[PDB]
């Protein structure tokens, strides 16, 4: 009988390749051709974007079960081991079935196996529960010592087959950490794969010169910077709020989930970006498209750290309370992005044509902005003490 | 068009955070 | 100043990630062609698969870097977070610069910007120790409570710009779960990526009968399930091994960097073993070839539990030293998989004409005996006891 | 042809494995 942390890490790792997985498809697209073949290309860009959400909320929620199973479950195993085991391997189905499904809506046998993989993830998560509740020792301490655990044994076999809940904070932590940094390296993956200067490619279109091929690339280089170094400190921004975190409620964890299905989108945001098109109103609407979806996963952490404020008594550390020695300084560091990127989309608006520029420049910006948060809230508090 | 309606919509966004932070404030 | 603990695994994430890039090729590639366009194709694959184990190798050169250096800095903070973010961004560059030199050896430019990186990642390393040494307090309690901590200043800078010294056991498993989970899960990717029938692709080649078409793709979705299970089952036993360790060792480091690097091939060795040829012969060729990657992938696993017990003493927890109360099942946990792969393999010199048979039922085996096996060795024990 | 030799290479391995769990055996 040993601690389940480490079976747990593997499966948050397992969960976030799985949700993140219909990802590929979107940014493997054939992203722009000229003369606007837009007009039947976007049906299709658009049906793979949903079904890349509505995949990642499913595989999402399928996580947090597999949470609340094992945060009742409190020891592991070799048997438990292996029941996991089984239960992330039918769950890595589920992105593929429901992709089938709505691709042959009408065929019933798509609806069928995602309804089959459904009940096999309701039926390994049983047999872990039978498990665990036939050898008492297993569950979590608080479950083993009380007396009503025979109406337990079959209350979470109900539920596997409420804002204030708790969550796990460690596997909050682990799932986002995974997604993080699935979506950070996204589009090096490709350019590894298919941007070697072939020496072909380069003894004819280049004769010879492989410095000219390599620079051919330089746009898609370019969109991988700034890729990684915005989903970086977004995940930096993660990291700094949730250092400071008791308790993790569901809200909070539906909130979390907001914020990484809109950092997904990123990746194919910066290649559009680079990906220059024949006139720069297309590059305007780009931008705008950029910064809409940065603001968008940056709000919601703002967002959930304002819900986690409303009990802050309880869920939060002492240090980050009302009046407390870094509640300034954490609401500056989980507001900075969303101000950058709704002043960048305003200025599309109102100076648009110094848009794209302006959007480069936030991008050297922000990073400095949070290197520099504490000195520069110092700075403006000594300042507006006496005014 | 829509982009002047979309900001309204983030702007609403924002509205609602900032709600919530001054809720939690008063409550204190 | 906040512990560091999740900076590290987001790091290990990272460095998983980098680390594997390079299999996506080989899994990727042009499988198998009819009549034999081996003889040039084969050349191609080798490439590619050395390219593989040279990026991997200098991946966890890397990595093993990164965790020393941040096995010395005890704390982070704001700045060091982004420093260690720019440190992971520029790692991140070394397999496609790798496979630039590899692939124009005589361009000086290739070289020149192989070496660009490691003087980057080394500049970055210097400056994170450089800050940490500059503020006491981040230090680990040990070297900021010697007196010699002038001397390290410089020393550690020296390493960054054996086989008893420990590594960090945490930053193992979290590295190792990673490469488990990426390889794991590796040709489900593809198979979502492009093996969803296309309505047009049902409704001619199998005149729309949906069952048709999916089922013409039989062999992917075996491949799938076999790679999923042996990579699981792999990580079930590196799990148990792992849970009694109290020090790991850098010769433990090296042996399990041999055994990610071997298992990083089973995807490809499946997906072989299912790309059926014309003639048996080459269905034989293959599951040799698998059988010896497993035996590759698992007999380091048990090098490494070996080479543990050379000091047991002090490195391992008592109940796996010898005579422990289970230090006989622990053995048979870790020998389990080197002897059913060689088993396998002889079968195909004694048995061949039943060796796909004997491997497809070594397959059902393996996890059976996983699931049974404390109570078979104390059946065996019970027996052996009294002769 | 090879495959005997590599299975002689694989022999090899465990073999070594053998030794070092003999050696800490005897060191004890």
């Amino acid at each position: 009988i040993q601690c389940s942390q480490r079976m747990l890490s593997f499966s948050d790792a397992l969960l976030s390749i799985i949700a993140t997985v219909m990802i590929l498809p979107v940014t493997h697209t054939e992203i722009s051709p000229e003369q606007q073949f837009d007009r039947s290309v976007q049906r299709l860009l658009a049906t793979r974007i949903a079904v890349y959400l509505m995949t990642f909320l499913i595989v999402t929620v399928a996580w947090a079960a597999h949470t609340r199973l094992f945060q009742v479950v409190g020891k592991t195993d070799d048997t438990l081991a292996l029941l996991n085991l089984a239960c992330m391997m039918t769950i890595t189905f589920l992105p593929y079935t429901f992709s089938l499904m709505v691709t042959f809506p009408d065929v019933p046998l798509g609806i069928f196996l995602f309804c089959v993989c459904v009940i096999a993830i309701g039926v390994v998560q049983a047999l872990i529960v039978g498990y665990a509740f036939h050898f008492p020792h297993l569950l979590s301490p608080q479950i083993q010592r009380s007396a009503h655990r025979a109406l337990y044994r079959r209350h979470v076999l109900g539920i596997v087959l409420d804002l204030h809940e708790p969550l796990s904070k460690e596997r909050v932590e682990a799932f986002s950490d995974g997604v993080y940094a699935i979506v950070a390296t996204l589009l090096i993956l490709d350019i590894c794969e298919d941007n070697v200067p072939d020496p072909k490619d380069v003894k004819e279109r280049f004769s010879g010169s492989l410095v000219a091929a390599l620079s051919a690339t330089g746009p898609r280089f370019l969109a991988y910077f700034g890729s990684f170094a915005t989903v970086g400190l977004l995940w930096f921004a993660h990291h700094s709020l949730f250092l400071h975190v008791r308790k993790a409620t569901r809200a909070m964890g539906l909130l979390n989930t907001l914020s990484l299905a809109f950092v997904g989108g990123l990746p194919l945001a910066y290649q559009q970006t680079s990906a220059f098109a024949r006139q720069p109103r297309d590059e305007l609407e780009r931008v705008r498209v950029s910064c809409t979806i940065i603001f968008l996963a940056s709000i919601f952490q703002l967002a959930m750290w304002t819900t986690a404020l409303l009990h802050q008594a309880e869920t939060l550390q002492p240090s980050v309370w009302f009046g407390g020695r870094e509640h300034v300084l954490m609401f500056a560091k989980l507001a900075l992005y969303p101000c950058a990127s709704l002043l960048a989309f305003a200025s599309t608006c109102l100076l648009s044509r110094f848009s794209v520029g302006i959007f480069h420049l936030m991008q050297i910006a922000v990073p400095c902005a949070f290197l520099l948060l504490r000195l520069l809230v110092g700075l403006a508090l000594a300042t507006l003490r006496v005014l | 068009l829509i982009p002047i309606a979309v900001g309204g919509a983030l702007a609403g966004l924002v509205l609602i955070v900032l709600i919530a932070y001054l809720v939690g404030r008063k409550r204190s």
